[PDB]
């Protein structure tokens, strides 16, 4: 839904009337295709909420 | 406000509910066929007062 | 789900 948006330093998603940071993760992003595709794409480290979970 | 033109178009694309995606994979052919259209408008004024 | 909690 989001815009991702940085401040200089760090990556985040923030929805489009209202700045709100949150961290670029699975589940407020969606893939498609592959990085050779895109104009201007950036790279960065999406996280992922299971991978702690890994115990089971 | 300011926003990157591409940027601006898929949100206009999300907002007919084609998923943004779509223009990004897309932007030259996208880019090719507005600028053709335009062509063509210049055209009919050009010939039919 | 399940192809990861294979872990
Ligand atoms: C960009 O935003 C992040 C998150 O607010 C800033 O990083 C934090 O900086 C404080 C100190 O100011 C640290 O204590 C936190 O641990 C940092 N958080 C993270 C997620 O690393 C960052 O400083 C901001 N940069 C600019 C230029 O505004
Ligand atoms: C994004 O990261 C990729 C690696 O995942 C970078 O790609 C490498 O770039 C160097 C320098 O041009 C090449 O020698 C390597 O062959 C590239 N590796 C791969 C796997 O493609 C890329 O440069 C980064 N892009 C940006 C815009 O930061
Ligand atoms: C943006 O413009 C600069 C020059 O002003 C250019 O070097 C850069 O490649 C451009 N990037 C994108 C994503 O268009």
């Amino acid at each position: 839904e989001g815009v991702f948006v940085s401040n200089g330093t760090h990556w985040f998603v923030t929805q489009r009337n209202f700045y709100e940071p949150q961290i670029i993760t699975t589940d407020n992003t969606f893939v498609s295709g592959n990085c050779d595709v895109v104009i201007g794409i950036v790279n960065n480290t999406v996280y992922d909420p299971l991978q702690p979970e890994l115990d089971s | 406000l300011q926003i990157p033109f591409a940027m601006q178009m898929a949100y206009r694309f999300n907002g007919i509910g084609v998923t943004q995606n779509v223009l990004y994979e897309n932007q030259k052919l996208i880019a090719n066929q507005f600028n053709s259209a335009i062509g063509k408008i210049q055209d009919s004024l050009s010939s039919t007062a």
